């Protein structure tokens, strides 16, 4: 019924969050910028952009995997890798 | 099991048991399917305090509905034929103690 | 129409920048009055139990 | 400042608020370090057995088998018939009986003095 | 029919959904109000309510206290 | 009944000269041949039973159960078949020799019509399957479970042979017909109590009843597919017909002797059901409940009215097939994973559909869904208890509780759930466990349908 | 789910796990979008506040003073997704997850039916079979005297081999099956 | 096909209840960065909504006209 | 916490796998390869599933059921004053007049 | 419902009347003639009609006429409004009837109270 | 028999809310269908309306006449009491549902 996601689909909404974001230079973001080494953020608000990412996508990152997404990239890849997207 | 990590990676995801581990003596007790010991947001002493509370307070109170029923300030309600005797199932053959209702 | 009225003023104050810890009776009415806690809980593990400890 | 909440058999003490969780001794780092190896150890056995191409059958559980041997076969080699055990099976395995067998006594008694005494109501019993 | 997914946006409406909700709200207030107008004695009752206080004793039957 | 004693005769040298690749096909022909054969029996009168001669005859209460042996038969032979692949020709044909004799054995003791026959037949039905048990029980335990079955019989067994020449020296004959006709009451004496306590004991002991019931976990959980749909089907019905046909001489003791019995079988069904509440074994789970159902039928035999005969005669059958059905799907599960621990295989119901589908018909009929004939026998047994006393409508409705929880639990767990990861093994259902199912299911449905013939003689 | 379990939690991971927690009930208690921003600001004002202390003892007790008024102030019912677990979707699809040696026990007029799909398949199983034998060997070659001290699996170092232990992870079934 | 995000740049607080938050946060010295996010929801067709008796009311404009009409078109009917 | 650079590889050869096994699991465009082997819709609908039991039902009670007593039992018909009772040709009076309530 | 209630519950409930035994007085107490209620519709007639028991009160014959207007005039079932108000007037009727007859049992009740205190002061002085 | 019609009708009519939103079954994220779903919002509208007992609706020829019926009654007068309150209290959860279902700003996923 619902139309099926796609990696290109996944990486712009992750990267509308987090434009949306306002702690965040939309000029400066890219899919591997790191949150800390070179965006200048912390443990808060990592969790408060994974908690973004969570409402907008519609289902719950664990705490276990969700403390080692540092990267739009990595989000990408887990949210790709656990709704079973290949392309 | 309800009270196991649902966010770990077991060996068995329904049962939430690992390989190996040893085995809880109980377990056919305490599947997810069964008898559940997590944690409550209120404590048990608190939860069985108020449920006794309201069904107590409940039957009270409709014991004393039944000794003070409400009704209507009306009369008994008339019939003919002495109260509908034979309509009832009285005997024919008897003759009832007759009922008279009048005007008013 | 009071419990519509009710009902629309106690939904309507949701909106307010007001927050507050709920109530005993909030929790008794939320919890199902703790029926099915105390009542799935207690008789089945004492008939659980007895099935095995004592049968 | 807020109520406390208190524990039960069914209703367990939550992880967040065991006071032994912020009370941490090196030992403590030690134990829990220890259990993480067994557990990785354990696993490590499993996944091995469980990828084996070759592997056609069921991976035997020697913890499901200890259970299953220890609740059916071991209970009475380790039994010694201590004052608890044997009053609990007197109580559990004699008190009902008794007790049943008094109430339908009692019932059978009280029904068979009507029907003598013949003010019971046995009109349209035809099917016994 | 085929409905194109908005994101962010409020999604596509349809002409025919669209009235014909509004032409059941409205058979269902017509419906209400005609039957208001032609029995409203099954909601504002049909007989009046008779006062006891205002019953005399002659017609209950009830004899002056000296008897 | 010598043309039905006589082809199982027959079915002997036929299966030890056949060839080694036919026994099976020949046995299982032969079998269902007989089986037809002897469906003739049902046509029973509605006064007298049928007597065919001095030694033999044929009641409303022999026919079903004699019907059901001969059905049962080829059953058993499908399963041996099952788990008896890589057994030598002389083994496999001495297996199919037992259960021949087993076979024929039980049909002279049904239709026997002298009580000392009946008890020498009775007890001959012992060795075949102590020698099934014992030779090809698949674990340890199948020594000390043959042991226990068999002391426990004889013990039960012996008194009974004692009170039965002592009962033909005293009155003149042994013969049912005489015995019925010739009855006369039971003075209340010791004498008179310890004579009907052999005789009850001996058939509560073969019934079983709470108590003395140990050796039916034991020799059903460590007896072969065979084995164990002999011993639940056919072989505990024993005592249900002895008590049915021995208490024409013991009243009006029973009237005073049915308390300790009748609270015990209660109680039993009772605990019985709670022990199955909480079994991690499927075949020790299938062994209580049938435990439970031969407990009711005791307590309606106990209070022994019109509609508890009925009542007793129905739940006997339905019984018999449900616990055979019962007994052959957990074989299946069993020969899929070597294991009979009930929470080792899970998705059942994923894997092997029409596998579940047997188990969820199997189940329902095991908690007595109306209309069948579970269902009708458990309502009989329950309005007759009810009549007797009224309290025993609420042992029987918690007891009728307590089944559905356990019958909707196994279920749950068998069937119900997520696969087991490691378990790779799952074959498909052979079409042989498909027919073996349905030739278990159909009759129990037809007899719905037709609820008179196996009411026993007092319908 | 993925990632192996450490030993303990240490006090960041508690205190950021606590926050989410925090966060979500509020969210739960506050059902429109301005009050709960509002409110969360508030929150994250308060753990912003004690975010710097040198004292490690004063953290642990705020922490778990903390930790009591969540559970006071807990939502009875608070809001899940509907697919994580306690949700009104969690398994619902675990019944339609078949396997591949299930899938092997097809008939051959089944598979008949599927005919370039088993040559794939067929592809994977000898890329299985072929790597069994590295896999262990690399495994073994890692591991300590003793034995594993953690559930993490090494990736493949050399070009031509596979991360161990990797069949039943990339071969597990959709999580919409059907 | 292919569904096309609309630009982020549209997305302004002003004129929400965001902006009474963000000024509320303002007042006591904190802010809000995820207002944009939740002010998609303000505009748009979801600008405004109904009130609840306006809701129940949703049809009563023309079922009160179709009442007058039917009720008129009756008395035409009764008095020919 | 965060990615080492072990788990980071181990993942992406992983993620690897995973899209190749998926890209695998689609299917051709000739991949089913089956063996060789409305008024008319609502009218022989109509005639089989209603018109056939009805038939059989009406056969089964006109003949079978009501050829026994007492199987089709009918709440005799309500006989009010003023009527003619047709079986017998009869006139049931009426009622007494009623004195007027207004 | 109502103040009755209260002036028992809360008040003289020997003045109040009690509904399960009323009446208590003689139906000619203080009626020196009464006429006895007249039944127009006839028992046969009420058993052919299939009245409920509920339903064979005095007012039987308006709803022997509405159910026979009903059934005469059945695919038009908005027509017997005339008899259905016939009906609930005479109901109606009788359920003031019954308000009348509380009514009187009400005010002899409280009449027998001030009379038994007259006499009690009498008797005392 | 009423209840059986507006009963199945909200069932329906929440199915089609759940279906709509992707299976989510919380009107903490329901909102906004009031202009979203305008046929699922009139029918819920009229549902309620006739559970509440509107009073030429369906609910309205069963509920007033068994509220009528026990005022004018000898019953429990605790039961009376507890009959009103519950009345009261269906209108209260209709108006829940309706609010937090209906009315307001979207919650649900963009
Ligand atoms: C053992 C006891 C046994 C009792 C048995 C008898 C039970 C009787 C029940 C009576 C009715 C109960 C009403 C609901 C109570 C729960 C409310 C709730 O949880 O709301 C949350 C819920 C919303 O929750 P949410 O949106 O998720 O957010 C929750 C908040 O975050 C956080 O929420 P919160 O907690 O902040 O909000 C709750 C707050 C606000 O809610 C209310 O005030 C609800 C009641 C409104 C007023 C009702 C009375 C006034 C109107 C009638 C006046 C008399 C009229 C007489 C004449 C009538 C005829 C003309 O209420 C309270 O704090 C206390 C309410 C006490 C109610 C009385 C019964 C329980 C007493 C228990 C003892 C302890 C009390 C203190 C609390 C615990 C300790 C701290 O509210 C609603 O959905 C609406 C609730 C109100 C509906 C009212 C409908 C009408 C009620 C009947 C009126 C009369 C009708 C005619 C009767 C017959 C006449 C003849
Ligand atoms: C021991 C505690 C005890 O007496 O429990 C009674 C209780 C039965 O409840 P009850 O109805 O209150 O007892 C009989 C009435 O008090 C009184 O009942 P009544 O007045 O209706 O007279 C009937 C009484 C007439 O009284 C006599 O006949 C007294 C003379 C008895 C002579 C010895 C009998 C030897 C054979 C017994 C079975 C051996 C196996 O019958 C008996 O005494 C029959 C005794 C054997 C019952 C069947 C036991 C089967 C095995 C149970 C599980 C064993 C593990 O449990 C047992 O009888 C089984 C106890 C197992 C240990
Ligand atoms: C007779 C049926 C015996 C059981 C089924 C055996 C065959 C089978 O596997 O069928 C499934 C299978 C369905 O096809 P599939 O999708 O490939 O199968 C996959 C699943 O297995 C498909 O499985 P499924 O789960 O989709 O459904 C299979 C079905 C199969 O399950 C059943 O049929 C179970 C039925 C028995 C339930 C337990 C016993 C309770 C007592 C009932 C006694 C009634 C006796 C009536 C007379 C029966 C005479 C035979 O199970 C159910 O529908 C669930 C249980 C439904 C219970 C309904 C209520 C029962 C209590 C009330 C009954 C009242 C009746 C009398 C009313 C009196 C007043 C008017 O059927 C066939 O393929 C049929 C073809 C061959 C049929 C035989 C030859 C026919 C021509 C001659
Ligand atoms: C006589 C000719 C009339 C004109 C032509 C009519 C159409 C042609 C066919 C002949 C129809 C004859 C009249 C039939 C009733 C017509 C409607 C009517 O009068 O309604 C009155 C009433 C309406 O009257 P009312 O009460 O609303 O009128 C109020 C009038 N005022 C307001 C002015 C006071 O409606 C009904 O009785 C409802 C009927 C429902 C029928 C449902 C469908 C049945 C389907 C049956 C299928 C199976 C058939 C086969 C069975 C046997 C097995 C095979
Ligand atoms: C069990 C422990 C108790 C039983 C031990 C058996 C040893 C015998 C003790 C009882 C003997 C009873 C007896 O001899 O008399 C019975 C009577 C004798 O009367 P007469 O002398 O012939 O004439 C009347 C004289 N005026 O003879 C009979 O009634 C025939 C039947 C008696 C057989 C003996 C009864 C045996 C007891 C049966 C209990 C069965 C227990 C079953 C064990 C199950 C274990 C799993
Ligand atoms: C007045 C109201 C009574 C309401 C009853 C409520 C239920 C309480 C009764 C049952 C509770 C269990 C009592 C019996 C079980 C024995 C207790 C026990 O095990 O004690 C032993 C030691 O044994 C004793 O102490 C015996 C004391 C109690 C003896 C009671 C009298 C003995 C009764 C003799 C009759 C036995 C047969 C009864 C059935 C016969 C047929 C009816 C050791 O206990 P521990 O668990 O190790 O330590 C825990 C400390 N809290
Ligand atoms: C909140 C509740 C507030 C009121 C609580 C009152 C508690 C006491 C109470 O209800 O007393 C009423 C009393 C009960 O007495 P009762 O048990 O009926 O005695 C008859 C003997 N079989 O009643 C009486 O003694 C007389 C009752 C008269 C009315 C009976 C109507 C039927
Ligand atoms: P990031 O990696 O940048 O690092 C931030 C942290 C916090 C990890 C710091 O590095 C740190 O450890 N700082 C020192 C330790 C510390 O800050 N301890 C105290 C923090 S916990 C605390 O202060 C919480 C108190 C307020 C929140 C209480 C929650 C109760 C509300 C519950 C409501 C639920 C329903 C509404």
């Amino acid at each position: 019924d619902a139309p099926p996601l796609t990696l290109e689909a996944i990486k712009d909404r992750v990267l509308y969050v987090l434009k949306l974001y306002d702690k965040i230079d939309p000029e400066k973001l890219s899919v591997n910028s790191h949150f800390m080494k070179d965006l200048g953020l912390d443990s808060l608000d990592q969790v408060e952009i994974i908690m973004a990412m969570e409402d907008e996508f519609g289902f719950e990152i664990p705490d276990i995997d969700a403390e080692k997404l540092m990267c739009p990239q990595e989000i990408v890849d887990y949210i790709a890798d656990k709704k079973d997207v290949y392309e | 099991q309800q009270e196991r990590d649902p966010w770990y990676d077991w060996d068995h995801p329904d049962l939430r048991l690992n390989w190996g581990e040893p085995i809880h003596w109980d377990l056919d007790m305490y599947i997810r399917n069964r008898v559940d010991t997590s944690p409550t947001p209120v404590s048990w002493n608190t939860m069985c305090k108020h449920l006794f509370g309201f069904v107590a307070f409940m039957l009270f109170m409709f014991w004393v509905g039944e000794i003070y029923p409400s009704y209507q300030p009306v009369g008994p309600k008339q019939y003919p034929y002495n109260d509908l005797y034979l309509e009832r199932g009285g005997d024919p053959t008897k003759e009832p103690e007759p009922v008279v209702h009048y005007e008013i | 129409i009071m419990g519509f009225m009710l009902a629309l003023e106690l939904n309507n104050t949701t909106y307010y920048l007001k927050f507050k810890y709920p109530s005993q009776t909030y929790k008794f009415s939320n919890m199902l009055g703790y029926y099915p806690s105390i009542m799935h809980r207690l008789p089945t593990y004492h008939n659980l139990s007895m099935s095995q400890k004592s049968a | 400042s807020f109520p406390k909440y208190k524990p039960s058999r069914l209703a367990t003490l939550p992880a967040t608020l065991d006071p032994a969780e912020y009370d941490i001794s090196p030992e403590t780092r030690k134990a829990q370090a220890e259990r993480l190896a067994i557990r990785s150890r354990l696993k490590r056995e499993y996944l091995l057995q469980y990828n084996d191409p070759n592997r056609l059958g069921v991976i035997e559980d020697p913890a499901l088998i200890r259970w299953t041997y220890a609740r059916s076969a071991n209970i009475y080699p380790n039994f010694r018939p201590t004052p608890k055990t044997s009053l609990l099976g007197a109580l559990f395995g004699i008190g009902p009986l008794f007790f049943w067998y008094y109430v339908f006594k009692t019932d059978r008694d009280k029904k068979e003095k009507l029907i003598q005494e013949g003010k019971l109501d046995q009109t349209f019993n035809i099917s016994y | 029919v085929h409905i194109e997914p908005r994101y962010r946006q409020f999604p596509q409406l349809t002409r025919s959904q669209l009235i014909q909700a509004e032409f059941f709200s409205a058979t269902m207030w017509f419906w209400i109000l005609w039957r208001f107008w032609h029995d409203s004695d099954a909601v504002l009752g049909h007989f009046p309510y008779p006062d006891p206080s205002q019953w005399t004793d002659e017609e209950l039957g009830i004899l002056p206290d000296d008897e | 009944m010598l043309k039905i004693i006589i082809p199982t005769t027959m079915l002997l040298p036929m299966t030890w000269m056949s060839k080694h690749n036919m026994i099976w096909i020949n046995a299982t022909v032969h079998s269902l041949l007989i089986s037809l054969i002897s469906l003739s029996l049902l046509n029973q009168l509605g006064e007298n039973s049928l007597n065919f001669s001095l030694t033999f005859f044929s009641d409303s209460l022999s026919a079903p159960l004699l019907v059901l042996t001969t059905w049962l038969l080829p059953l058993m032979l499908m399963a041996s078949q099952s788990h008896l692949s890589k057994e030598t020709t002389t083994r496999k044909k001495l297996y199919i020799t037992m259960l021949i004799l087993l076979q024929l054995f039980l049909i002279m003791t049904f239709t026997a019509t002298e009580l000392i026959l009946f008890y020498i037949l009775f007890e001959a039905t012992l060795v075949p399957t102590l020698i099934i048990i014992t030779r090809w029980g698949n674990q340890t335990e199948r020594l000390n479970a043959g042991l226990y079955f068999l002391f426990y019989t004889l013990a039960g067994s012996l008194p009974l042979l004692v009170a039965l020449v002592y009962i033909q020296n005293t009155t003149g004959s042994l013969n049912f017909l005489i015995i019925h006709y010739w009855s006369h009451p039971l003075s209340n004496s010791w004498s008179n109590i310890f004579m009907w306590l052999a005789c009850i004991m001996a058939f509560m002991v073969k019934m079983p009843l709470y108590g003395l019931h140990l050796w039916l976990p034991k020799a059903h959980v460590e007896a072969p597919i065979a084995g164990s749909m002999v011993l639940a089907a056919v072989l505990l019905k024993l005592g249900g017909y002895g008590m049915m046909r021995i208490t024409t001489i013991l009243n009006p003791l029973t009237n005073y002797m049915a308390y300790p019995f009748l609270m015990l079988s209660m109680w039993g069904m009772i605990m019985t059901s709670s022990i199955c509440l909480r079994q991690t074994d499927l075949k020790s789970l299938i062994a209580y409940s049938s435990v439970s159902h031969m407990a009711l039928v005791i307590v309606a035999i106990m209070i022994q009215t019109p509609w508890s005969f009925m009542g007793a005669t129905a739940l006997m059958i339905a019984h018999g097939l449900t616990s055979s059905m019962l007994f052959c799907l957990a074989n299946t599960n069993y020969e899929r994973v070597h294991s009979r621990t009930m929470i080792l295989a899970r998705g059942l119901q994923t894997l092997l559909p029409l596998m579940a589908t047997w188990w969820l018909v199997a189940s329902l009929t095991n908690l007595a869904l109306p209309p069948s004939i579970n269902l009708i026998g458990e309502l009989f047994i329950i309005t007759a208890s009810f009549s007797w006393s009224n309290i025993t409508i609420i042992l029987m409705g918690m007891n009728m509780m307590i089944t559905a929880l356990y019958s909707l639990y196994m279920l749950i767990t068998t069937q119900r759930g997520k696969y087991t990861h490691h378990i790779n093994n799952i074959k498909p259902s052979f079409t042989r466990e498909n027919a073996l199912m349905a030739l278990h299911i159909l009759p129990l449905l037809l007899l719905t349908l037709n609820p008179k013939m196996i009411l026993g003689p007092l319908y | 789910a993925f990632s192996a379990p450490a030993a303990y939690l240490t006090h960041q991971q508690k205190v950021l796990r606590l926050y989410k927690r925090a966060l979500r009930h509020l969210e739960s208690w506050c059902v429109h979008r301005d009050k709960y921003r509002y409110f969360a600001c508030l929150m994250r004002a308060r753990f912003d506040e004690h975010k710097n202390e040198k004292d490690m003892v004063k953290a642990t007790q705020l922490l778990r003073q903390a930790e009591e008024e969540f559970w006071y102030g807990q939502h009875p019912q608070p809001y899940i997704f509907p697919e994580s677990p306690g949700g009104t979707s969690y398994e619902r699809y675990e019944c339609y997850k078949v396997p591949e040696w299930c899938l092997d026990d097809w008939h051959p007029s089944e598979k008949a039916m599927y005919p370039d799909y088993f040559a794939k398949r067929e592809q994977w199983k000898r890329l299985r079979r072929e790597s069994w034998e590295r896999e262990v060997k690399q495994l073994q070659e890692e591991t300590p005297p003793g034995g594993p001290r953690t559930e993490a699996l090494p990736p493949a170092r050399k070009e031509g081999d596979l991360p161990p232990l990797w069949w039943h992870i990339v071969t597990r079934p959709r999580e919409r099956p059907m | 096909s292919k569904m096309e995000l609309p630009d982020y740049k549209q997305w302004k607080i002003e004129g929400t209840p965001l902006e009474t938050v963000q000024e509320k946060l303002a007042a006591r010295g904190l802010r809000d960065p995820w207002g944009r996010n939740e002010a998609w929801r303000y505009s748009g067709g979801f600008a405004n909504n109904v009130s609840f008796v306006g809701a129940l009311l949703k049809g009563f404009k023309w079922g009160f006209a179709a009442f007058v009409v039917a009720v008129g078109a009756e008395y035409y009917l009764e008095s020919q | 916490s965060g990615y080492t650079p072990d788990e980071k590889l181990r993942l992406q050869q992983l993620r690897e796998l995973r899209r190749r096994w998926l890209k695998d699991q689609e299917l051709s465009p000739r991949e089913p390869v089956l063996p060789p082997r409305k008024t008319y819709r609502h009218s022989i609908f109509a005639v089989t599933h209603v018109l056939i039991p009805v038939w059989i039902i009406h056969y089964y009670l006109k003949y079978h059921v009501t050829a026994k007593p007492y199987t089709v039992v009918e709440r005799k018909p309500r006989i009010f004053p003023g009527d003619t009772i047709l079986e017998t040709g009869e006139v049931i009076p009426l009622m007494k007049e009623f004195p007027d309530q207004h | 419902m109502g103040a009755h209630l209260a002036r028992r519950y809360l008040g003289d409930a020997s003045k109040e009347p009690d509904p399960l035994r009323m009446p208590t007085f003689p139906p000619d107490y203080g009626f020196p003639e009464r006429k006895e209620r007249e039944m127009v519709a006839t028992q046969q007639e009420m058993n052919d009609a299939q009245l409920m028991l509920q339903q064979r009160d005095y007012c039987a014959h308006y709803l022997i006429q509405l159910l026979k207007c009903k059934r005469d005039s059945f695919p038009n079932f908005l027509a017997c409004k005339h008899e259905q108000h016939d009906w609930d007037y005479c109901e109606h009727l009788d359920y003031v009837k019954r308000m009348k007859e509380f009514e009187r049992e009400r005010r002899l009740l409280q009449r027998k109270k001030r009379r038994e205190q007259r006499e009690a002061e009498m008797a005392r002085g | 028999c009423m209840h059986a019609f507006f009963k199945a009708m909200l069932f329906m009519c929440s199915g089609s809310i759940i279906h709509s939103l992707n299976d989510e079954q919380d009107i903490r994220k329901m909102g906004g269908l009031y202009k979203a779903m305008p046929f699922t919002t009139t029918a819920l509208i009229i549902g309620s309306l006739a559970l509440t007992g509107m009073p030429y609706l369906t609910g309205f020829y069963s509920k007033d006449l068994i509220i009528e019926a026990v005022n004018m009654s000898y019953t429990n007068a605790w039961a009376l009491l507890m009959t009103l309150i519950a009345t009261s209290l269906t209108a209260a959860y209709s108006t829940r549902i309706i609010f937090f279902a209906f009315l307001g700003k979207p919650r649900f996923p963009p």
